[PDB]
RNA sequence: CUGGUAGUUAUGGCGAGAAGGUCACACCCGUUCCCAUCCCGAACACGGUAGUUAAGCUUCUCUGCGCCAAUGGUAGUUGGGGGCUUCCCCCUGCGAGAGUAGGUCGCUGCCGGG
RNA sequence: UGGGGCGGUCGCCUCCUAAAGAGUAACGGAGGCGCCCAAAGGUUCCCUCAGAAUGGAUGGAAAUCAUUCGCAGAGUGUAAA
RNA sequence: GUCAUGGAGGUAGAGCACUGUUUGGACUAGCGAAUUCAGAUAAACUCCGAAUGCCAUGUACUUA
């Protein structure tokens, strides 16, 4: 709502001024954003997964996917089948909120803030943040959390090198 | 030289018509032994020739194998009758085709290369000449 | 697996053998299958 | 957009303890307050530590 | 982020589709083409490489045009009556790799409902 | 001394049935394979052990689809 | 000129460089409705057209890769005849693979609109 | 049955030998079978694998996530073709 | 039987595109796995591929 209007107002022309491009199509934009878990203590206690099946769901507010493996690693003793890690992703106008929230209540309220890594990016243009205490989530309560599970939040646009999305993260806020 | 490993341990014995496929012309070095008739050559052939001549040059200059000993061979003991499956392998063995280089040399001047060829020469079963590239 | 006989509900007749695993399939297997006397669909059941 | 099933987030109204700053985004909990903010609309209020205009960084 | 072609994706299910059906002379088949505006129709045989009807959403009469849909329908009933004028009665439908949902299905039941049989 | 080897199987006669440019009559057995080694072409049939078979009277032509493969059909 | 839809062993492909247009096509905007997501109107489905050729798409130029490919020679070989038989030689007919000269940035058909 | 004995073998399937149709022997060279599946069968609709590079908490070369390359380097109940 | 025409089929030869075996450099994750350069090898390797033999068609010529 009011950061993607603000986003339509300004970044636009303000991106088709600091790189020239010959069509404000090719304006890079944020696409989507993934939240990823990853639990690979499913085997002993199944709890674990459906446990961070609520955080997720109330972290961000829909129903999580349960992800299984692709093969059997017998050094993690699994086997193929295992249920071993939960996603969810998201899209549109609630994405720009998830990221408002981010920008503003999540990422300012962390332990630190000294800034976000540059080089962090893929080499394509998109970006990814790793969370390690689950704790410092807005809307969730520690007391009620087993584990500190950490997330992938991957940040994905349509910025043919990295420098366009340095651009446009850094324009948002948080660098 | 032994094979690390091989597929089957037993295989035909073949034949050795035509001139050789590939290897004919000196590649590495100067000066190189070719093959007038066919042979099969053996490892035990292979490794006296490179000792000889390897030492006539005090391990000087540079020696290329161009034969390796792919094929396996077996047989039966003394007292045994025919049949009752195959035999038992032995060893290894090349089988080299007429027009074939299996030894090339560089490093040296005409007369040690030249010595040093002869003196390969007389450890192998079959008829050989000098060649130089 | 076992050998099995399917007897239709209607008439008794013994009309077809099959086979299953005992320890998968405890029960009795239904299947709806043509009764030749009939000549129409029945369920047949295992003896 | 689950029909039903998916889990019901409304939009709440953030309000800093430090600076009183206000901010208005999508939370899947309403904290049970009512705020008479943003008019035209109505939405919950809750009470959280320093956002980022407070952040001893983005200061 | 490469983005998804449609055309070709859905040339893939067209041709998953083409693999059974085939128009002779004496069965045409029925190819339906759906475009973001308009909707189109032809009658072909796959013999001789050669269409025998056609209609679409673009001539300059039959203007009723009410949400694509009833626009569908009244391509169909035009591609129907052309085919029976030519003496084309029965067709077999394809689809041409899109569901069988919406314009397209109505386009298929109008001309059902004329001088076709599938 | 024993060979532990000395078992083989019968042989299935595979191969082709029909020559080319032979007439035929419906229901022969053209050509026996495992897999589409040739594939059936107009007016052939392949059988549930991947045999192909005539379905009407005509002539056998064999012929080359697109480069890599090959068919069989019969014409009338 | 363009949209749809076929045939043809990639000489038709991959790659690179540019032009073009809401007449068609597409991206794009939205989710009331039919329908949909193991979550997401991303796709599928539906309802419209502010902006656009940025991309798909169409047109033109490149041999870099890929693909196609002679002629001569050689290997092999049916038949006839000889050696000094791990094999080799001669006469007649057939005749590769590799390598190369060279070719290629497609060619044909039907329909609807400009 | 390269005398007989001892040892081994005896039915079926797949490859090589087998000489570019089919067939073809030896106490020749290599392996499987004496089952399994109520779906791992029928049909309708949809879509695509192995591996690698890069970026990220527990997490480590390899577990889950994101992008790119990727004609099959995967899979196909089980031996091989 | 020969001639003309059309086919199925992977041997000889050859090759390294897959799978095994293998030599010398450059470079190398760390004496040494991968990548590349050059050069080898195969009954149970094949991106290729004959001569012959085989199956048909003919109204061709001869012959039983
Ligand atoms: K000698
Ligand atoms: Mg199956
Ligand atoms: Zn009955």
């Amino acid at each position: 709502n009011r950061l993607k209007d603000q986003y339509l107002k300004e970044i636009v022309p303000a991106l088709m001024s600091k790189f020239n491009y010959d069509s404000v199509m090719e304006v890079p934009k944020i696409d989507k954003i993934v939240i990823n878990t990853g639990v690979g203590d499913a085997t002993a206690n199944a709890k674990v997964l459906d446990s961070a099946v609520e955080e997720l769901a109330l972290i961000t507010g829909q129903k999580p996917v349960i992800t299984k493996a692709k093969n059997s690693i017998a050094g993690f003793r699994l086997r193929e089948g295992m249920p071993i890690g939960a996603k969810v992703t998201l899209r549109g106008e609630r994405m720009y909120d998830f990221l408002d929230k981010l920008v503003t209540v999540s990422l300012p309220r962390v332990r630190d803030f000294r800034g976000v890594s540059k080089k962090a990016f893929d080499g394509r243009g998109n970006y990814t943040l790793g969370v390690r205490e689950q704790l410092i989530f807005p809307e969730i309560d520690y007391d009620q959390v087993s584990k500190v599970r950490g997330m992938d939040v991957v940040i994905v646009t349509t910025a043919k090198s990295d420098e366009e999305s340095h651009e446009l993260l850094t324009q948002l806020g948080m660098p | 030289l032994v094979p690390k490993r091989v597929k089957y341990r037993r295989e035909f014995r073949g034949n050795m018509r035509g001139r050789a496929k590939g290897g004919t012309e000196v590649a590495f070095g100067e000066y190189g032994l070719q093959a007038v008739e066919a042979s099969w050559i053996t490892n035990r052939q292979i490794e006296a020739a490179r000792i000889a001549m390897t030492r006539y040059m005090k391990r000087g200059g540079k020696v290329w194998i161009k034969i390796f000993p792919h094929k396996s061979y077996t047989s039966k003991p003394i007292g045994v009758r025919m049949g009752k499956g195959k035999g038992a392998p032995e060893g290894w063995v090349s089988p080299v085709k007429r027009g074939k280089i299996m030894f090339e040399i560089a490093g040296v001047p005409e007369d040690v290369a030249r010595e040093a060829l002869r003196l390969a020469a007389h450890k192998l079963p079959v008829k050989t000449k000098i060649v130089k590239r | 697996r076992v050998n099995i006989t399917l007897e239709c509900t209607e008439c008794g007749d013994r009309n077809y053998i099959t086979t299953k695993n005992k320890r998968e399939n405890p029960e009795r297997i239904e299947l709806k299958k043509y009764c030749p006397r009939l000549r129409r669909v029945t369920l047949h059941r295992e003896t | 957009m689950k029909t039903g099933i998916h889990p019901e987030y409304r939009p709440v109204v953030f309000v800093d303890t430090s600076t009183d700053f206000k901010f208005l985004s999508g939370s899947t909990k309403s904290s049970s307050e009512t705020i008479k903010w943003e008019d035209g609309n109505e939405y919950p209020l809750l009470r959280v530590e320093i956002s980022s205009d407070s952040h001893p960084f983005y200061t | 982020i490469t983005k998804i072609d449609k055309n070709k994706v859905r040339k893939k299910r067209h041709a998953r589709v083409r693999s059974k059906i085939s128009g002779t002379e004496s069965r045409p088949r029925l190819n339906v083409f759906r475009s973001n505006k308009n909707i189109y129709a032809q009658v072909i045989d796959d013999v001789n490489g050669v269409t025998l009807a056609s209609a679409s959403n673009l001539d300059k009469d039959f203007g009723s045009a009410e949400s694509k849909v009833d626009a569908a329908s009244k391509v169909g009933e035009l591609v129907a009556k052309r085919a029976s004028e030519k003496g084309i009665t029965s067709v077999t439908f394809d689809r041409g790799g899109y569901l069988y949902h919406g314009r397209v299905k109505a386009l298929a039941e109008a001309a059902r409902e004329n001088g076709l049989e599938f | 001394g024993s060979t532990s080897n000395g078992r083989d199987s019968e042989s299935k006669r595979l191969g082709a049935k029909r020559a080319d440019g032979q007439f035929v009559t419906g229901g022969s057995i053209l050509y026996r394979q495992r897999g589409t080694k040739i594939y059936p072409g107009t007016n052939v049939g392949r059988g549930g052990d991947d045999t192909l078979f005539a379905k009407t009277d005509g002539v056998v032509r064999f012929e080359r689809m697109g480069r890599d493969k090959k068919k069989v059909s019969v014409y009338p």
